RNA sequence: ACUGAUGCAUCCAACGAGUCCUUGGCCGAUAGGUCUAGGUAAUCUUGUGAGUAUGCAUCGUGAUGGGGAUAGAUUAUUGCAAUUAUUAAUCUUCAACGAGGAAUGCCUAGUAGGCGCAAGUCAGCACGUUGCGCCGAUUACGUCCCUGCCCUUUGUA
């Protein structure tokens, strides 16, 4: 009637919980994590670089 | 620039001009005649069956090299 | 004389579109399999009842957005008003149109002339 | 012998073999070429300088009606004719015509796709930016 | 033992002049062309593979052709057979002939005494004449069979016989001699 | 100068993996003809033996190649089937002015022959174990041919 | 009481968490010495994820290469389910997920 | 283009990744579909039978079968919807381009280059990026000439 479409797939489904951006979305391992929001945390989640 | 037939003026000719030279390619037939490579492979094929040459190596599948049987 | 395939346009209109289907493209048959729901079924209604309006000598412009419906050899000889981006124009369906989209016959924008 | 050839209103070539030949003929191609020469029992190492009568009959009767030897349909050209609704072989200049009829059906139907073949540009949707510019 | 392709002995044969001796790696040596191994990490483990070798992988260019050892192996192993064919003896013999004569003696590199490039005579050494040699025996090879009905072995085959000869037809030894024209002037 | 070498005793002769396999091939062909049964299909005319080949097989027992060369394939792995039999003929298809890719082979082809040697019965399910496997009668059949293909 | 089999899954992120259970556990079984075998170390399942460094595109088009590690590890022993119920419940260790199984 | 293209046969990788990845059997030229079926994964897909490669045939230097743009017509697939055509197929249609002008980039050993595969974005779409292997060369082991850099003495409006 108003205010939704099918909202099913695509990048207008999903959001970053963190910031809710929907651009630059991780979805590896269903992280649901924004970029920008994502590599700041990494640390604090588990995730350390090396090589 | 070559003829794609047998042309069988030259195949009374052909079975003297080939044993003659001492290279047998898919080259040299049309070298003495002026013909596609093509027949080349299956007149040194038939001077293989029929006739007297003699295969350099056993054989490869790219590059035939046959020499003259000297007999 | 001259309709549109094998099947002449005096015959189309009794043949059933369920079984009619089968004389179509590929995506015609994909679409009205999916197909149809909502305001594409108001228009089934709504541009067969503008053919009766008019007195006779053979219509009056139905407006619609829907670019994605396809024509349908039930609905030829009507008129579709049909929606490019701000203003709608006229577009008299004819019996050589069916098997196409809407949208497909009004353009979007403008061609060219450069400089 | 034979140089140079004529089959169904085409100019077909000698010094070429028999399956590559008939290429040279207008809606033909390398695949249905060989069916054309399978069904009509022509061997393909003879060379399209030759052939003789009855080799060249047999293909024009498949080139017209290649529905009677058992061709399955997907093979031909204009599948689904779109005027009398049958499955049909398009050869030769016929198929000048046919592209001169279903081109100008469009320009009178008013399509957006017929209007890309009335300016001349590229159909299909693609970024005619930069590319097929020179003209 | 030790034979290529198992058809000729490494055993025997001679190096043609002195110099580029030693430099060139005969004597002990391997059936097939090919090896994988370490060759450049030091500056003189280039002159340890054999010459054979050395052709081979040489032989492949250019981005096309690059790689495919074993496509390289083949046509060789023809060639060598061509060789053996005309003016019959050892085809390694005509090829280290070959490789002997095929590269430049001198060349003129650019010293101006600041401000000019200003060329200057100079002598090549054996290591870059063994270089050079390699490489202009199958640029001539490939160039000559490139657009041409002519299979690469019949191109290196017969390229490696004029080189042997003075005949100058083959694009090495003219590439030799049009080095050694402007070097002459350069003195 | 004749070529060197042997292996320290002659080669013995017996089971299908010492005879060389393009060998095996070019006879087992011959076997199909000679003998009769295997029986064609109806579509022979078309086909090319793949969605990525761009052209139909020259030779015309291009079928009795295959079903020669998948037969001997069962005796290589033991355990295989059609989605199997798609990846060991697979090959490169020319996407066009993209990049290269590679692509599976045609699933009716490869499925017929093997009911064809089903009817004969060489090989055979393996209802409720996953896939086809050759049969008692099916290891002599190779196994006759196999000595007759070096003599 | 009968003839059983148990085979105990071990995995975290660190490594040293673990080589505390590893040697606590085979000696809290030879406590009561049941038959032990060693603790079978199995290949590690190195997780990556590489996003671009800059929030923006400008500059070079750097990147990090983030990784976690996983290392499943497997206690094993024949022994009845009751015996095991206090080597596992004494020395828990923070961070560390542990399942008992049977068979 | 002939160290090649095409058709047959031979037999070899590593990185991943999945609550979607897909074996097995039937139907279909193809795509794909249909009925069972294993998998929370060193267990199942999977030993992912990857492609340059190798062996045996036909083609013959012709813009030819090299090249596959441009274009008509048909059959499936994702989605609520495919037209300005999301792709994948089947038949045709058969252009430019014969080694690239002046300028100028990347690179020293499992490296260059070539050949594939996997993941990220993703309902569907890679000619892109990030990793992974395979086949595997040529030429230096120096230098301050060009283009920049670092430290001294030196000149400066």
């Amino acid at each position: 009637l108003f205010n939704t479409r099918p909202k099913k797939f695509g990048p207008g489904s999903r959001q970053c919980r963190v910031c809710f951006n929907r651009h630059g979305m991780v979805r590896k391992y269903g992280l649901m994590m924004c970029r920008q929001c994502f590599r700041e945390r990494a640390n604090q989640i588990g995730f350390v670089k090396y090589r | 620039n070559h003829s794609v037939l047998f042309d069988k003026a030259t195949y009374d000719k052909l079975l003297a001009d080939i044993p003659k030279a001492r290279l047998i390619t898919p080259h040299t037939v049309c070298e003495r005649l002026k013909v596609n490579a093509s027949l080349a492979r299956q007149a040194i094929r038939y001077l293989k069956d029929q006739g007297l040459i003699k295969i350099v190596g056993e054989h490869h599948h790219s590059q035939y090299i046959y020499t003259r049987n000297t007999s | 004389t001259f309709s549109y395939r094998g099947v002449e346009l005096d015959k189309l209109l009794d043949m059933k579109m369920e079984d009619l289907l089968e004389l179509f493209r590929a995506r015609q048959r994909r679409k009205f399999q999916r197909g149809i729901k909502r305001k594409a079924t108001t228009l089934m209604k709504k541009l067969r009842i503008s053919k009766k309006n008019c007195a006779f000598g053979e219509p009056e412009p139905v407006n619609t957005h829907l670019r994605d419906l396809v024509v349908v050899p039930e609905m030829i000889g009507s008129v579709v008003g049909v929606y490019n981006g701000k203003q709608f124009i006229n577009v008299e369906i004819k019996p050589e149109m069916v098997g196409y989209y809407l949208g497909e016959f009004s353009i979007s924008y403008k061609p060219v002339r450069h400089g | 012998f034979q140089h140079i050839l004529r089959i169904l209103n085409t100019n077909v070539d000698g010094r070429e073999k028999v399956v590559v030949a008939l290429t040279a003929i207008r809606g033909i191609g390398r695949r249905v070429s060989n069916l054309i020469c399978k069904k009509a029992d022509i061997d393909t190492n003879k060379r399209a300088g030759e052939l003789t009568a009855d080799e060249i009959s047999k293909v024009v009767a498949i080139a017209s009606t290649p529905q009677q030897f058992k061709i399955p349909t997907w093979f031909l050209n204009r599948q689904k004719d779109v005027k009398d609704g049958k499955h049909k072989h398009v050869v030769a200049n016929g198929l000048d015509t046919v592209w001169r009829e279903d081109l100008e059906r469009l320009k009178k139907m008013r399509l957006h796709r017929g209007l890309r073949h009335y300016w001349g540009l590229k159909v299909r949707g693609q970024h005619t930016k930069t590319t097929g510019r020179h003209g | 033992e030790a034979k290529l392709f198992g058809r000729w002995s490494y055993d025997d044969v001679n190096v043609s002049d002195l110099s580029l001796v030693d430099y060139i790696a005969v004597k002990a040596c391997v059936f097939v062309p090919h090896t994988a191994g370490r060759y450049q990490k030091k500056r003189f483990r280039k002159a340890m593979c054999p010459i054979v070798e050395r052709l081979v992988n040489s032989m492949m260019m250019h981005g096309r052709n690059n790689g495919k050892k074993t496509l390289s192996v083949r046509i060789v192993r023809h060639a060598f057979e061509i060789i053996h064919l005309m003016t019959d003896k050892n085809p390694i013999q005509v090829f280290v002939n070959a490789v002997e004569n095929g590269g430049p003696r001198e060349d003129s590199t650019r010293i101006g005494s600041a401000g000019v490039v200003r060329r200057q005579a100079v002598d090549v050494s054996p290591l870059r004449r063994v270089n050079q040699a390699i490489y202009l025996i199958c640029t001539g090879a490939r160039l000559a069979a490139f657009r041409n009905i002519k299979t690469i072995a019949e191109c290196l085959a017969d390229e490696i016989m004029n080189c042997a000869k003075e005949s100058s037809n083959a694009y090495a030894i003219k590439k030799k001699d049009e080095i050694e024209r402007v070097a002459k002037a350069n003195r | 100068p004749a070529y060197l070498y042997e292996t320290p005793l002659e080669t013995r002769v017996h089971t299908v993996k010492d005879v060389k396999a393009d060998a095996f091939i070019a006879l087992y062909a011959n076997h199909l003809k000679k003998r009769g049964r295997f029986q064609l299909p109806k579509w022979i005319d078309y086909v090319k033996t793949a969605h990525a080949k761009e052209l139909a097989p020259y030779d015309p027992d291009w079928l009795y190649i295959r079903a020669a060369a998948i037969l001997r394939h069962l005796y290589i792995r033991p355990d295989c089937g059609v989605g199997g039999f798609r990846k060991v003929f697979s090959c490169r298809q020319r996407r066009g002015v993209r990049p290269n890719h590679t692509s599976k082979a045609s699933g009716k082809i490869i499925r017929y022959i093997l009911q064809q040697f089903e009817e004969m019965g060489l090989v055979e399910s393996d209802p409720e174990k996953p896939g086809r496997r050759l049969t008692k009668n099916g290891q002599r059949e190779l196994d006759v041919i196999a000595r007759q293909c070096a003599k | 009481q009968r003839l059983h089999r148990i085979r105990i899954t071990l995995t975290s992120k660190d490594l040293k968490s673990i080589e505390r259970v590893c040697t606590e556990l085979i000696n809290g079984a030879k406590e009561k010495n049941l038959q032990v075998a060693g603790p079978v170390r199995l290949p590690v399942k190195t997780l990556r994820i590489t996003t671009r460094k800059s929030p923006c595109g400008e500059g070079t088009n750097t990147w990090d290469r983030f990784e976690l590690r996983i290392y499943k590890r497997l206690i094993d022993l024949h022994s009845p389910s009751d015996v095991v119920k206090q080597i596992t419940s004494i020395n828990i260790d923070p961070g560390v997920e542990v399942e008992v199984t049977i068979i």
